[PDB]
């Protein structure tokens, strides 16, 4: 996997690819690594393609009881935290979870990196998964707070791309979302396949491949 | 040491049209260079116009699918007779494999039937609960023999329109009941010639809206 | 987590915790705060294997709010320094022991005195002027044991842990990001926002 | 593998299936196992392909030139003796397992050989995964004063055994007669009990379906002249 | 494997079963385990077969030579020979043989080889994995001068239990008679000896 | 998890026209020792039924007393429990396989490979494989162990598939059976030459047989063979 | 750690009608992580080909050794060697380092001068010879490209036809394998004209 | 450890040698393996002493319990409490015991519960690590219904040859008879049975 | 050591190579440099295990400078690089092979052309515009990859390099104490003072 997430001026945005691995056969590459937890919610999964699934579909349910009973969303900070206490149970027994807890609540756009290993962290940029370290070099050279809309979903698909590039177990296509006060809204499936060379063409980028 | 794991062999194929769906397996089953048996059915009709098959190890296989047939009893009888949709048991599957997490079902799990929009619909499963729908997916022994075969003629991958020159994509034209069962049987006559523990016979599952019917054809016993 | 320092000069204690957290290869943050507030006065840092720290540090935190609240009185910080090494002497026998290294910083209010605690994972409490954990006291006990005197002002102590930071980014391999600066005195706990 | 020899009445025959191995995979649908160490010298091999092949080159070729020294054609023994003492100097690396036959001025003879270098005698014999398959036939047909046709159905009856009940075993059935006083027929593919049936479909793309970015000629010819 | 050597007034008989496994298979069940390296000083054979076969023609080579120079050479030459193979490279080696021959001076002789290269003469000699089963029998059913009748009917009694306790041995028993009279082949099928 | 100590090796068995047929030695091996040479290994269940076990003795000892418990059971407060309501082989071979797994799933297996031979009500041929890991299946012919490399390849050459069923008398499927037991006898260092053989069929019923023996066996052809290669004496 | 698959690849060589076709990947990689785009696995010596897969330094260095062996072979025998004859070199070479092996996977392809019949030939790393009729694999995603050629593949194609078979062989199964792809190049074999053809195929 | 039981005419006998090792350290040479669970129901022992005693101590408490109850019990049944015990605690147990016993009913009775914890009822039984050397001796001297001096000579020979070839057997021969008449103890020593 | 990369521009290469010094918990020095000249046109960074590094570069400079020496004539940057392929290649099977990973950069003066070559300690060879080894390339491959041009004039290269070693600085756990840079041009080989 490669998947990133960044707090900015207008919200989060949430891009991640979708290739699933089996060693060195790839399983599938249409895999939904972006889950949604609630219209105002979102979660990424990287590692234990199962207990991400499941443990966050877990925190899912939870989240709702917690809007039933207390007739109010739940924030970001307590919903990652419900996960991050659910995992920390089964410490050392295997599990392996690499998360980020986007959303928007009262204090406004909120971001957590939550994984199996107890660590519980927020952040304005993290990115997670064996591609983490390519897409970390596009997001940290051209982030910015004032970022618009438009630019921040192209940097954050940018980034999946120059991942899904070099990571051999990174690629298939590339999922966006973009989190506002009014909720999430989803930007599309693309093939890193057609966007490649787009982005190659357009960019003047990927020199080195021939095309 | 105990191991008690195993391995049985076999390949298993679903396939999803517009308003159809097909789940084929090899009959053979397997330990080590030895055959048990030539036929011994792993693709089962588990109500609900709902097909399932649990391919790896045999034991925990015939165990998902003996518990998802009674998920679907207790379904009926605590739900007024409602009929339990292909998500809703993709779903139920999940939690069954993760009720497990920590000695897991040692079994690749394809499921298939129709969506409640009448449409075709294959799910896939890890062994441990992470699943999605799919239009194509093969799993088992010969899995990656038969995918790159099916991801170029079920879903025209690295097809082009002649004259173009790679500039216009192969349009993504559905496929009949009798154009998915040529590549079905393709698939396996071909998985068969290269891989030792696919063989001797091949049935073929296949939901429509009229029910489950099913299809079978021999193959090379060596 | 990597490095903690401690040191308690004349009517304060300061404690500076490395800021970053690392995941393999890749550092995630570079703004982390290490440190817990126990008490007005009482002030905890801690080190050691992720998750653990957290969870530990957050539990002890809740158990010395819990004491407040019922007696209406602020515990020692010789009382939760001898609270928090029971509980992981308690935990070193356990089936999984918390994997963690503290510093317990507080001014004693009853006697005007400020007091450092240094306690290992194992349960292993020493009152000092100037403690560190794991790797880090290796570098700047020397300077520690060269220039400390008791009778230092806060200026003065910060100084000295300036020299003892510069001598880590020298000669240590890892790249901690620096640390975060605080202060526990009198008037209570309040951070050095320049360092 | 499955390999088998049987003996009969004026000689003896050896037989092998045409199945290679990749763990699970299948190499080669159509491989020869029946090697030529002399003209009237052929044995079969199971285990490592390659040493059962390099292995028998050596000797082979060893074998030729001891021929021409001595001016003599090659004995069965002196194969074996050279076989047996190469193999157990690796100390079973050589990972080849061999059944032995052929005829001589002394007669003729059939002999198996395994990767450490032990060596046995006998009138009908069985290596490879499928041994069990085979020797189950043998043990129930095989019996004293055969004649070279029941002898050579005996033999492809114990290969194909193999063939069906072993999945380390397939495809075609390869035959070598050795009787005295008569050159050795080599019967290649002398069954083929596993053809593919017709495929239902024509996979043959329309031209220029596959993009393309370059295209230029390679010059394999030598630099010209003028 | 269950074979054994014999001495008597006449000469002295070699005995073997003919079973040979790999693990629980048995690849051969007609095995040979009694073999020759000279006229009358023959051997039986015990451990890798591997080993056991390349030694033996090892030393049928070395007594070939000695013949060739100095003469038929003695049962115990023949022993001495084994054993300095089998002490030398004990480290590589999983060999136990019994060594018997029949000289007009020294009449019939019996020397044991196990696993160390330690050499033993004796009376006669009991060796493979089904000999533990018979040593209580063998034992107790031992004497010395007994006739080539009398030998014929211990060896095939204490090999038929032999045999019958030991899932390693089994077959036929085979048996080498070494007298001046010259070199006798027997065998003795299961119908008869499992009888007894 | 344990290791099995006293061990029975191949059971095999076949399906025939009318019924089914099932064998297996009477040894109970203790590694390379022969130890016990009385050991029945086939198992009735009524009257149309044999369960054929291999694998660990004290194992089997106590499945037969979980069979033997069963009827018992199956008796009480039932009237036609000799009748409509009797034990059929697909209810006890379902229990022993619900049995197999459950001890596995707890990591704790009985060391064995079952065979559950017989005929049910309808006069349908039953016969079904189970083993200590809980694997299952059923074939036309069924052999453990050993007889599963080396007999199942002969007794497959008589019921290759299910159409030669109704082709195959027990005439012919009891002379397979007892040369595959020949053979086994030839080749496995793990079997006697005593053994059981059991034949249920829908018309004549259950026939057991005891104290059988492997008999015209060839072992003529081993005086001529000499030495390991270049020996002639 | 398996050194067969540290720096993936894949080749696969066909027969045609009068024809013969040899393809392979562009990539080379440590693990995850791709290296170059440009390495290409596929050699010739004179009219002979040789497809290389698996240690890269094991591919590099052969290719220097075989044209070391051909480029002598030429001068003493005075003509160019033939498929059939550099085949049986391949397994010697290989072989001759039975204890201490090349970690690679060979292809030969190229078609007789004399006779005018083409010849494929596949090899394991000691050099054991596989000499089919139909297709030759060989890679980190050679069961996948056994299940393409297996049932894309039939005989007697075309050149113009054979190139759009391998080719789609190749593409379908380098893209389900990780450690294959990155470009690929296919080479067009008659008695007489070599055409040489780089794919578009994605760069994932 | 030797030990035998053998049923005959009269009742049975049940057999032993007396040496306890710790390695090759006899820590004890003049063992009583021959333990009582019931007035006519002995048991010989062999493997972890520890084990079979505790183990033995319990099933004489089971029989006692039944006797109070139900009267005397069978063979067979002492048989089965001693399987039950070695057979559900067989992952922590090192046990090997022959059950013997005389009823006015059944007569002589003896079983086997060798490692897994079978059961396997029998003429005559041996077991322990001196066995193996008279698996033959035993089959070819053993005979039904044979007098009370027959058996006794005929356990008196097969210890001695289990002894003289074990060394981890030896001492004396300890037997107990078992008959309608009584309870009978004997006692054997090497001067007596190592000239047999 | 640690950090190797290159980069060829249009008329130059540039090599960018650590400058610490590690063994275990210490930095032994923050000025080492990790490349020798192996003729006046062709220069080599290299990394791996300790002592491996240096042996090797310095056999191999020696044998480039004799062969230079013999002929009166400098080898090209490709028959070098061929040359220190086969030694490494030839390395790997023997008893102990030499642990080092090298960067080629040299400038062809009979094609007027700068070339890069990447060689890892198996023997494996590959000419690149721009490459690293280690964990380096992890982090810069995405730079290189985005703003990289064959075009690029050597001062645009040193700015895309600074900002690859930014993002090393920000990301990697380990401080490598800054780079030295080379440039390897027509004129020959000279070092970048500040940087
Ligand atoms: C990248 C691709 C791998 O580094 C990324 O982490 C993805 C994340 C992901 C998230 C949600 C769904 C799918 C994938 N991870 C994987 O692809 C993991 C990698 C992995 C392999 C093996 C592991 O065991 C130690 C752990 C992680 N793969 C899987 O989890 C794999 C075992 N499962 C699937 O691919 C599930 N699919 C396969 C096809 O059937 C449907 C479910
Ligand atoms: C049957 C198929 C056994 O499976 C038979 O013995 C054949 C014999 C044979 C003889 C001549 C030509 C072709 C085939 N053997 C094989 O097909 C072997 C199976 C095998 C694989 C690996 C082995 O090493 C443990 C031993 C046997 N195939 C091959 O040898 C061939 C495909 N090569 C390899 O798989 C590469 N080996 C090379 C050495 O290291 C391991 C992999
Ligand atoms: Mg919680
Ligand atoms: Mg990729
Ligand atoms: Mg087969
Ligand atoms: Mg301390
Ligand atoms: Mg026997
Ligand atoms: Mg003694």
């Amino acid at each position: 996997t490669t998947t990133l997430a960044f707090k900015f001026r207008h919200g989060v945005i949430v891009a991640a690819d979708s290739r699933a691995t089996a060693g060195a056969y790839i399983a599938s590459q249409t895999v939904k690594k972006v889950i949604e937890i609630n219209p105002y919610l979102l979660g990424t999964m990287a590692g234990g393609a199962a207990d991400c699934s499941f443990w966050e579909r877990l925190l899912a349910r939870q989240c709702r009881i917690y809007e039933l009973r207390n007739k109010e969303r739940i924030s970001v900070a307590a919903a990652s935290k419900l996960l991050a206490n659910m995992v920390y149970q089964y410490k050392g027994m295997g599990l392996s979870m690499g998360t980020m807890i986007c959303g928007w609540d009262k204090r406004g756009p909120g971001l957590y990196y939550v994984d199996s290993e107890g660590n519980r962290i927020s952040g304005a940029t993290f990115s997670v998964g064996s591609g983490s370290v390519y897409a970390y070099g596009v997001l940290d050279s051209n982030y910015k707070w004032d970022l618009s809309v438009e630019d921040a979903l192209y940097l954050g698909k940018r980034s999946i791309l120059a991942a899904a590039h070099r990571d051999a177990y990174s690629g298939g296509s590339v999922n966006l979302y973009h989190v506002t006060e009014d909720g999430w809204i989803y930007h599309g499936n693309h093939d890193v396949g057609e966007l490649f060379w787009k982005v190659k063409e357009e960019e003047g980028s990927f020199n080195n491949v021939i095309g | 040491q105990f191991n008690p794991y195993g391995d049985n062999g076999g390949t298993i194929l679903g396939i999803a049209g517009e308003d159809f769906a097909v789940l084929a397996g090899d009959t053979r089953n397997i330990t080590d260079y030895s055959i048990n048996s030539r036929y011994e059915p792993k693709v089962f009709d588990c109500g609900d116009n709902i097909v399932m098959s649990a391919n790896g190890f045999a034991a925990d296989g015939d165990a998902l699918v003996k518990r998802f047939k009674n998920s679907v009893k207790w379904y009926h009888f605590d739900h007024n007779d409602k009929k339990l949709s292909i998500n809703s048991a993709a779903r139920n599957i999940q939690h069954l494999l993760y009720s497990r997490r920590f000695f897991p079902y040692y079994v690749y799990n394809i499921i298939a039937g129709l969506d409640e929009d009448g449409k075709g619909a294959v799910y896939s499963f890890d062994p441990v609960g992470s699943y999605q729908r799919e239009q194509c997916r093969a799993g088992g022994a010969a899995a990656s023999l038969i995918m790159p075969f099916l991801d170029n003629q079920v879903n025209f991958k690295n097809q082009y329109e002649p004259g173009t020159n790679g500039k216009v994509k192969k349009p993504l034209k559905y496929l009949s009941v009798e154009e998915v069962i040529k590549l079905v049987r393709d698939s396996f006559t071909s998985a068969t010639e290269r891989h030792i523990q696919v063989g001797d016979g091949l049935e073929i599952l296949i939901v429509t809206k009229d029910g489950v019917r099913k299809e079978f054809y021999e193959l090379k016993r060596d | 987590m990597d490095i903690i320092l401690g040191i308690r000069v004349q009517d304060s204690v300061i404690l500076a915790s490395s800021k970053a957290v690392t995941r393999g290869i890749s550092v995630l943050k570079d703004s982390d705060d290490k440190t817990r507030q126990l008490s007005p006065h009482t002030l905890m840092s801690f080190a050691g294997e992720a998750g653990d720290t957290v969870q530990f540090a957050e539990y002890i935190q809740a158990n010395i709010q819990l004491y407040s609240i019922r007696e209406d009185y602020e515990l020692s910080p010789q009382a939760v320094s001898s609270f928090v090494r029971q509980e992981l002497a308690k935990s070193i026998r356990s089936r999984r022991p918390y994997q963690v290294n503290v510093l317990i910083g507080g001014y004693d209010k009853k006697k005007n005195k400020p007091e450092l605690y240094q306690i290992d994972y194992l349960g292993t409490k020493v009152e000092l002027p100037y403690g560190a954990h794991g790797y880090s006291g290796f570098y700047t006990f020397s300077l520690l044991d060269h220039h400390y005197r008791p009778d230092m002002t806060t200026e003065e102590g910060l100084d000295l842990l300036k020299l003892c930071v510069q001598e880590l980014e020298k000669r240590m391999p890892m790249d901690f990001k620096g640390v975060i600066v605080k202060i526990v005195d009198k008037d209570g706990i309040r951070q050095v926002d320049d360092f | 593998t499955t390999i088998v020899g049987v003996k009969f009445n004026n000689g003896v025959v050896i037989a092998a299936d045409t199945r290679s191995t990749q763990g699970p995979i299948v190499a080669d649908k159509n491989c020869a196992k029946l090697h030529r160490i002399s003209p009237k010298i052929w044995c079969a091999g199971a285990g490592t392909a390659a040493d059962t092949e390099a292995v028998t080159q050596l000797i082979g070729s060893n074998i030729e030139l001891h021929s021409l020294y001595t001016s003599r054609e090659p004995r069965v023994v002196s194969a074996l003796q050279m076989l047996k003492q190469h193999l157990f100097k690796y100390q079973g690396h050589i990972g080849a397992y061999l059944i032995v036959a052929g005829v001589d001025p002394t007669g003729s003879h059939l002999f198996s050989i395994h990767a450490h270098g032990s060596t046995d005698v006998g009138y009908y014999l069985s290596l490879g995964s499928g041994s069990l398959a085979a020797m189950a036939v043998l043990e129930s047909h095989w019996k004293q004063d055969l004649t070279k046709e029941e002898a050579i159905k005996l033999a492809s009856d114990a290969i194909q055994a193999g063939i069906w009940n072993d999945l380390g075993s397939g495809s075609n059935v390869d035959v070598c007669v050795m009787e005295i006083g008569k050159d050795a027929e080599y019967l290649r593919n002398y069954l083929t009990p596993n053809v593919r049936e017709e495929k239902q479909k024509s996979y043959k793309f329309p031209r220029g379906t596959t993009a393309v970015l370059k295209e230029s000629i390679v010059n394999i010819c030598d630099i010209q002249e003028e | 494997t269950s074979i054994m050597a014999v001495t008597f007034k006449d000469g002295v008989i070699l005995g073997a079963d003919s079973r040979t496994t790999t693990g629980a298979y048995i690849a051969n069940r007609v095995t040979d385990k009694l073999t020759r390296v000279h006229d009358k000083i023959w051997c039986c054979r015990s451990g890798s077969a591997a080993d056991t076969q390349a030694i033996a023609d090892i030393v049928q080579y070395h007594l070939e030579l000695y013949t060739s120079q100095y003469g038929t050479p003695s049962t115990e030459t023949a022993a001495s020979v084994f054993k300095e193979l089998c002490y030398e490279n004990k480290d590589n080696l999983t060999a136990g043989i019994i060594v018997a021959g029949y000289d007009d001076k020294n009449k019939g002789e019996v020397y044991t080889i196990p696993l160390g290269g330690s050499v033993h003469k004796l009376p006669y000699a009991i060796a493979g994995s089904g000999s533990t089963f018979i040593y209580g029998y063998c034992d107790k059913n031992f004497r010395e001068n007994m006739s080539k009748e009398e030998t014929v009917d211990f060896i095939k009694h204490s090999l038929s239990q032999a045999i019958k306790w030991d899932g390693s041995s089994g077959g036929v028993i085979r048996m080498v008679v070494l007298t001046a009279a010259g070199v006798e082949r027997l065998i003795f099928y299961p119908d008869e000896y499992e009888q007894l | 998890t344990q290791q099995p100590i006293v061990t029975g090796t191949s059971v095999i068995s076949m399906k025939y026209d009318n019924g089914v047929i099932i064998a297996a030695d009477n040894l109970g091996s203790y590694g390379s020792l022969l130890r016990f040479n009385g050991v029945e290994r086939l198992i009735p269940v009524g009257d149309n039924t044999v369960v054929g076990i291999s694998g660990d003795i004290s194992d089997m000892q106590h499945i037969e007393r979980l069979l033997k418990d069963l009827v018992t059971e199956n008796a009480y407060d039932n009237p036609l429990a000799d009748a409509e309501e009797a034990l059929e082989p697909s209810y006890i071979f379902e229990y022993l396989a619900t049995v197999m797994y459950q001890r596995r799933s707890k990591m704790n297996p009985l060391w064995n490979a079952i065979i559950v031979a017989g005929v049910q009500s309808n006069g349908d041929q039953f016969l079904r494989y189970v083993n200590l890991l809980g694997v299952t299946y059923s074939s036309p012919t069924l052999a453990t162990g050993f007889g599963a490399h080396m007999a199942n390849p002969l007794l497959r050459k008589v019921v290759d598939r299910e159409s030669d069923i109704p082709k195959t008398t027990v005439q012919v499927a009891e002379e397979a059976i007892v040369n595959a037991m020949r053979v086994l006898y030839y080749r496995d260092a793990r079997s006697s030459r005593n053994f059981s053989l059991a034949i249920i069929d829908k018309n004549t019923g259950l026939t057991f047989k005891k104290n059988l023996q492997v008999e015209n066996m060839k072992w003529d052809f081993a005086k001529d063979i000499k030495g390991y290669g270049t020996q002639k004496i | 750690s398996d050194p067969s698959s540290i720096n993936g690849g894949i080749v696969v060589a066909m027969t045609g009608k009068d024809c013969v076709a040899i393809a392979c990947d562009l990539r080379l990689g440590s693990q995850s992580l791709g290296v170059s785009n440009k390495f290409e696995k596929i050699f010739h010596y004179g009219h002979v080909f040789l497809g290389i897969t698996g240690l890269a330094t094991d591919v590099t260095t052969l290719n220097e050794m075989f044209r070391y062996k051909t480029n002598l072979y030429k001068l003493k025998e005075e003509r160019a060697i033939e498929p059939e004859t550099f085949t049986q070199l391949v397994s010697s070479s290989l072989y001759e380092r039975r204890f201490g092996p090349y970690f690679v996977g060979p292809v030969v392809a190229g078609i007789n001068s004399k006779s005018g019949k083409p010849f494929i030939a596949g090899f394991d790393l000691i050099g054991c010879i596989d000499e089919a009729k139909d297709f030759i694999v060989s890679g980190t995603a050679s069961d996948q490209l056994f299940g393409m050629c297996e049932s894309l593949y039939e005989p007697n194609l075309e050149p113009e036809d054979l190139f759009e078979t391998i080719s789609q062989a190749l593409l379908n199964a380098a893209d389900r394998d990780a450690l294959s792809g990155w470009g690929a190049v296919v080479y067009i074999i008659k008695k007489d004209e070599v055409v040489k053809r780089y794919l578009k195929m994605r760069q994932d």
